[PDB]
């Protein structure tokens, strides 16, 4: 539902939200978007889950 | 200005995109499933 959306608000007010009590898998993030930049750094993407 | 014991060459044409994905210790749906260099890899990539 946060990559479902259409109207994601503009870098002047951002639209933040809360994930919590739920299972995090996130091959659902991986295939619902062309990535094009995946620069995380407080945790490497591959060993996420 | 270099001697090398063996030289292996592997060729694959793929997207562009891709390209940037093939690097030591990357991933994705090609670098993980189909193509994943070494951690510790001693050589390089061309792509025209
Ligand atoms: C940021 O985008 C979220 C996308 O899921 C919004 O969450 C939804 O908001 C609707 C109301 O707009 C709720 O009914 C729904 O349950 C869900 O929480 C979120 O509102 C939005 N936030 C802002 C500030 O736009
Ligand atoms: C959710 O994503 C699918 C595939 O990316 C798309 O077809 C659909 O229109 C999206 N839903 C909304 C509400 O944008």
């Amino acid at each position: 539902e946060v990559f479902n959306a259409t109207r994601f608000a503009s870098v002047y007010a951002w639209n933040r939200t809360r994930i919590s009590n739920c299972v995090a898998d996130y091959s659902v993030l991986y295939n619902f978007a062309p990535f094009f930049a995946f620069k995380c750094y407080g945790v490497s993407p591959t060993k996420l889950n | 200005d270099l001697c090398f014991t063996n030289v292996y060459a592997d060729s694959f044409v793929i997207k562009g995109n891709e390209v940037s994905q093939i690097a030591p210790g990357q991933t994705g749906n090609i670098a993980d499933y189909n193509y994943k260099l070494p951690d510790d890899f001693t050589g390089c990539v061309i792509a025209w």
